[PDB]
């Protein structure tokens, strides 16, 4: 348990053979939803995406139930390409923005939603079908938002409270918003539920709702690959290694590792000691 | 079992200074603790949500940060009426921080000084009370000694100090001499002699009877 | 707004069950997604969470506090109260009840203490309770500036306002000193102009909740 232990590491993460993707100030999910600093990280593609623990949220605050799933699975899929479709949202108001998600200092809103509000003080029950003609899996991520006063939710929408429903063939969403003032976060007390929808090649997309809701733009393709996720805080350098750690890459001579538990690629068996 | 550790216990500054609180966990709590104020005789305020995040009643002067284990509140531009004792809460824990007040530094003292013979009413109940005052002095080590027929008196004398009411961040101090109806009708001078740095010379206020 | 005020006994002999009741105003005390709480002040400790309940009930308390520590809701009265068994006299403090909503959106903390109350002191030593006696203390009335006072001595020093809160900057009330006696007393001040004695009535109001004393004593010259 020492010769034929890899105890060290060359404390940078190498960016081959493996495709690396480095995250920055940013997170997966505020790239995904379209956080205005995170415009450049648009239809990427990834082998390993590195989460930097510096990253923050610059837009409109969001919550997420599952956040591990969500994250787990765009991280497997290695993609972030977006094609945008023509939801036809008619008697409503589109491109809905907010002061706290500003970019080219303007208000702006997450590049892959749709917030829509009231139109001529009116707003109908929105039924919008789309359907996936496609081969591949298709992924919409959708939100739904929390008006702290429902003097809000009254000029935001004019109902008096929503109800928003998302079904598949096998799926079926059902959200309540929750009127509730809260912890201001970049001054907001507001916040935005984001779930997702996977619908199969021959499924159909159904919105079955009023519209407290922050409508999708699109769909993501949905691929399956060994592609993953890691949070460090080590550099990108330009070496070759087909083993990486948080602690930075590290050969796959020894059998054994007590580097990082954590690995990515053909990598040795961790150690517990020595 | 979370341990939390807030540094320093107390430190002073001046108006304008720029002052930062520390407040070290023992594990890793992510970007995710609060900061709060209370001032004297109030319930705490929430200030700061999520290490970052400032709240409603933010002056936009408080500002905090940090990740991990080391968070930091920081006050840009330091006001009198900031003086209060702040603390940091972490969450999966609980846990209150131990607590740090500070105060402004002081300008140069100005102690005005009052006594108070007791109440005709109180005289009939058999006890004598006599109260003298230090009003809005600055800094707070002041000295208040008793003179009986100009004797010093010790033991029978209680006291009790306010802090900074903010607006002029001075403190104010008051004596009460305790004697008995017979000890009081003895004796005719009584004097409240008061030593501070803002006195050139110890000022003595007395009455008779 | 939400206001809560917290009632309850501000005397308590040990070894008995310490009771509050915090009352919450201008909202619906069952919350969908809401926790309300307790927490304790003492000097020299600072501030220390206590318990902490759902609108259906979930509890989960302090492990300093031995389980000692029991909360209760009745959304009949929009209250939740407090219930500490068997105190001791590291148990007397100032407990306040707050409004606390709970997030854990990605970050897993959010653990927020929004609303605070007013505050209620509580005291284990058990001994007996007598209300106050208020003496005024007289100006000098030389005539630039004067001073009078009230004079409290003989649980809590309550409430001392100035002329039903009509007088109020430049009032300096002392905390309360231990006399010899067990019994406590402070003074409450204020500086006035030398030159309005005659014509403007000066009256100071203490009210003492634990004896039921309320008093408007005259300060005159
Ligand atoms: C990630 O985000 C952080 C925080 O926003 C970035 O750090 C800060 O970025 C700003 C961007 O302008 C820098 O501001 C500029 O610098 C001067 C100070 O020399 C500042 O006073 C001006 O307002 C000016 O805009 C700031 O210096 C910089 N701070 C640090 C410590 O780097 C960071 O650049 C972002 N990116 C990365 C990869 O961290
Ligand atoms: C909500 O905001 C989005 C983003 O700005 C809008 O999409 C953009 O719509 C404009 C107007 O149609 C597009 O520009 C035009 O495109 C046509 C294509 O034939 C071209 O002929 C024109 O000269 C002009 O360039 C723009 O391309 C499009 N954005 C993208 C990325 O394609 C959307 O229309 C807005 N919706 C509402 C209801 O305001």
């Amino acid at each position: 348990a020492t010769e034929l232990v890899q105890n060290s590491s060359i404390g940078e993460i190498c960016d081959s053979p493996h495709q690396i993707l480095d995250g920055e100030n940013c997170t997966l999910i505020d790239a995904l939803l379209g956080d205005p600093q995170c415009d450049g990280f648009q239809n990427k593609k990834w082998d390993l995406f590195v989460e930097r623990s510096k990253a923050y949220s610059n837009c409109y605050p969001y919550d997420v139930p599952d956040y591990a799933s969500l994250r787990s699975l765009v991280a497997s899929s290695g993609t972030l390409e977006f094609n945008n479709e023509s939801f036809n949202w008619n008697g409503v108001t589109q491109n809905g923005t907010s002061s706290a998600c500003i970019r080219r200092s303007n208000n702006s809103f997450f590049s892959r939603l749709n917030w829509l509000t009231h139109l001529n003080f009116k707003y109908p029950a929105l039924n919008v079908t789309m359907p996936n003609n496609e081969q591949f899996d298709k992924l919409y991520i959708w939100g739904v938002h929390h008006p702290v006063t429902d003097k809000d939710q009254i000029f935001l929408y004019a109902q008096p409270s929503g109800r928003i429903t998302v079904s598949t063939k096998r799926s079926q969403q059902a959200v309540i918003p929750n009127i509730g003032f809260r912890p201001r976060i970049r001054n907001i007390p507001s916040r935005i539920s984001i779930y997702w929808t996977i619908v199969k090649p021959g499924d159909i997309l159904l919105i079955n709702s009023t519209g407290n809701l922050i409508a999708p733009r699109g769909y993501f393709k949905i691929r399956s690959g060994k592609s993953s996720i890691m949070r460090s805080d080590a550099p990108i350098g330009k070496c070759k290694s087909e083993c990486i750690t948080p602690n930075g890459s590290i050969p796959n001579d020894k059998p054994f590792q007590n580097v990082n538990r954590i690995t990515y690629g053909a990598c040795p068996r961790y150690v517990k000691q020595s | 079992d979370i341990r939390v550790t807030q540094s320093p216990s107390s430190l002073s500054a001046s108006v304008g200074d720029r002052v930062t609180i520390t407040c070290r966990a023992s594990q890793s709590i992510s970007r995710s603790l609060n900061w709060y104020q209370q001032r004297p005789g109030k319930a705490p305020k929430f200030l700061i949500y999520a290490a970052s995040n400032l709240q409603s009643g933010v002056p936009s002067r408080f500002s905090g940060g940090g990740s991990g284990t080391d968070f930091t509140l920081t006050i840009s531009s330091l006001q009198p009426e900031d003086f209060a004792t702040y603390y940091c809460q972490e969450t999966y824990s609980r846990t209150f921080g131990q607590g740090t007040k500070a105060d402004i530094k002081r300008t140069v003292a100005a102690p005005s000084v009052f006594i108070f013979p007791p109440s005709d009413e109180q005289l009939k109940s058999g006890t004598a009370s006599v109260v003298c005052l230090l009003n809005n002095f600055y800094p707070r080590e002041a000295k208040v000694q008793w003179k009986v027929d100009n004797a010093l008196q010790s033991g029978n004398s209680q006291e009790s100090v306010t802090e900074q009411d903010s607006k002029d961040s001075t403190y104010s101090l008051s004596s009460t001499l305790t004697l008995s109806k017979a000890d009081y009708e003895k004796h005719k001078v009584y004097a409240c002699e008061v030593t501070h740095q803002g006195l050139s010379s110890p000022v003595t206020k007395s009455f008779n009877r | 707004q939400v206001q809560l005020q917290e009632s309850g006994p501000g005397l308590v002999k040990p070894s008995e069950s310490l009771s509050l009741t915090c009352s919450v105003s201008g909202g619906s005390v069952s919350s969908n997604l809401h926790y309300w709480s307790w927490i304790r002040q003492l000097p020299g400790k600072g501030l220390e969470w206590i318990g902490y309940i759902s609108y259906t009930g979930s509890t989960k308390y302090n492990p300093s506090l031995n389980g000692r520590v029991t909360l209760s809701i009745d959304a009949s009265k929009n209250q939740f109260s407090l219930e500490l068994s068997s105190v001791t006299a590291a148990d007397t403090a100032v407990y306040y009840c707050a409004r606390d909503f709970f997030e854990k959106l990605i970050a897993d903390d959010l653990n927020a203490f929004d609303i605070w109350g007013q505050g209620t002191m509580v005291t284990v030593s058990g001994a007996s309770t007598k209300g106050p006696s208020v003496f005024p203390l007289a100006p000098s009335s030389k005539s630039g500036t004067a001073a009078l006072g009230c004079l409290v001595k003989d649980p809590e020093p309550v409430t001392v306002s100035w002329n039903s809160g009509a007088l109020t900057s430049g009032v300096h009330t002392f905390p309360a000193v231990l006399q010899s006696s067990g019994l406590y007393s402070l003074s409450s001040v204020v500086t006035v102009p030398s030159s309005s004695l005659g014509t403007q009535t000066y009256i100071c109001n203490v009210n003492h909740k634990p004896s039921n004393t309320k008093v408007d004593k005259r300060v005159e010259p």
